[PDB]
């Protein structure tokens, strides 16, 4: 039946640039981690030589009250990107899983019917039933997830696009606060 | 001290692999680990302490605007080409030793050739004659260098460590001369 | 028995420990610069994904591409801030791998010379310590690192003024053209 293997060979597509989503997404919670902590030990370190520096205390002094305010505002963006990436994940390796699990137990009673057909069927004039059960699990439980893809990528996706902007937005209200 | 060494090279030649087999002992092949991901490392280079800052790349053309965001403040290139890819191995001259001269004249390049196993192996071996095609020999590699001004050539493979841990020594020499 | 030169060592403790300093925000530095690289790539390929899942998804159409073009801004506004960091770190590279080095190295010369004349002249005590008798480089040196010490002092403060500034507005700069059109694309 083509239906199905036409829905779910999409659901696999989706489940791999999704996962290419999933992969650059911990990437940018890397990367994202890294310049923090370099963020706030370069604050530190200016702070320091503003206090020894009085040639340069303002130079070092505006340049630590920066990468701090950095620092802090970084951190709730690195929460957010975590939520994005953790909520695509649980779409992915559970809900997903769940859906593409009742595929393989679809699949294990679906070409045995396509094959049993065409294999008994040279046995013939010479001289068992649930397989649509499953059809309904996978069906009914395939596009019951597209409208749960829909949710979830659509909040998802909201919330980082707000998070990212709010990033630039709470860093360049503050900076002016000087 | 602190010496920065880029490796760029056509993609597929093994850059990333070369980095990450080199810094932590272990092929990437499994699971691919952090995208556009760079690596240091603390070598003894004779007696004496190195603080080695690894660049990694993309060769596709999609970043040849932000690639040469990595080169300025460089100590040493190391130019990559697949010894089981001739076709990468033009683009040696083609590509790779302009761009590395076009932004910084005057810094040492080596070139190296990565996947030096799947020379002599039957598989690629044959289908390297299937596309009237056949692996990158010891000469023009050697020539190329010369052809190019590399302070130095060498030969490895990430998958085998075997001249892995060479190719940044001499990156490194290559630098405090 | 130990010549001090008290305003002079002090101002040579402080120059050595503003160089340990510095060295630290240099390498802080190009972490940062690392860091930057590996961001702004990761902005690039997210950039294209969101991109892509953009069009292969009318569900979402609006969504993907929202993100698309804003991991795309950043990205390229994310160019003009590494090129920004890069300048901080070698500008200041060139202060403490040069510029402080040359004065340290007459620093040293000064040292030994101080300890020369300290063993020398106490080798002259313990001599006259005996059979009886009680009757240049190192001031030279101490002449020379004095000017040096103030050369690099006025010029330490030019290097790092203009660089802290510029340091400084590359980092901000990186907001403020990043917010007029952050979503406004
Ligand atoms: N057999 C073999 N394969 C390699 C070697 N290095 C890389 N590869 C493979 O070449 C492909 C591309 O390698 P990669 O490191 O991603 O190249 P890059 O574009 O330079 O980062 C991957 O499928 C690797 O497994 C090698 O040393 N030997
Ligand atoms: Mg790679």
């Amino acid at each position: 039946d083509l239906e199905l293997e036409l829905q779910i060979e999409l659901l696999r597509e989706t489940k791999r640039k999704y996962e290419s989503v999933l992969q650059l997404g911990r990437a940018l919670t890397a990367h994202l981690y890294s310049l923090l902590q370099t963020q706030h030990a370069l604050g530190d370190a200016f702070a320091d030589l503003s206090q020894k520096s009085p040639e340069l205390q303002e130079e070092f002094g505006y340049n630590a009250e920066t990468q701090k305010l950095l620092c802090k505002n970084g951190e709730t963006l690195l929460g957010a990107v975590n939520f994005f990436v953790s909520s695509i994940n649980t779409l992915v390796t559970k809900t997903m899983e769940d859906t593409l699990m009742t595929v393989k137990q679809y699949e294990a009673a679906r070409l045995e019917y396509d094959a049993y057909r065409t294999d008994l069927e040279e046995l013939s004039l010479g001289p068992r039933d649930k397989y649509e059960k499953l059809r309904g699990d996978v069906a009914i439980k395939l596009k019951f997830l597209e409208e749960n893809k829909i949710k979830v990528m659509h909040k998802q996706l909201l919330l980082f696009h707000n998070a990212v902007s709010a990033y630039f937005a709470g860093n360049q209200k503050q900076l002016e606060q000087t | 001290q602190a010496i920065k060494c880029v490796v760029v090279g056509d993609g597929a030649v093994g850059k990333t692999c070369l980095l990450i087999s080199y810094t932590t002992n272990a092929f990437p092949g499994e699971y691919i680990p952090t995208v556009f991901d760079n690596y240091s490392a603390n070598v003894m280079v004779d007696g004496k302490p190195v603080n080695l800052g690894l660049w990694d790349t993309a060769g596709q053309e999609d970043y040849d605007r932000l690639r040469p965001l990595s080169y300025p403040q460089t100590d040493v290139f190391l130019i990559c080409f697949s010894l089981v890819s001739p076709a990468s191995f033009e683009n040696v001259r083609a590509k790779w030793y302009p761009e590395v001269r076009h932004h910084c004249p005057n810094t040492p390049i080596i070139l190296v050739g990565t996947k030096l196993d799947l020379r002599d192996d039957k598989d690629t071996i044959e289908k390297l004659k299937e596309k009237k095609l056949t692996p990158i020999t010891y000469p023009q590699g050697l020539a190329m260098a010369k052809e190019i001004g590399a302070v130095k050539y060498l030969e490895c493979s990430a998958l085998t460590q075997r001249g892995l841990k060479t190719v940044f020594d001499e990156a490194i020499r290559a630098v405090l001369c």
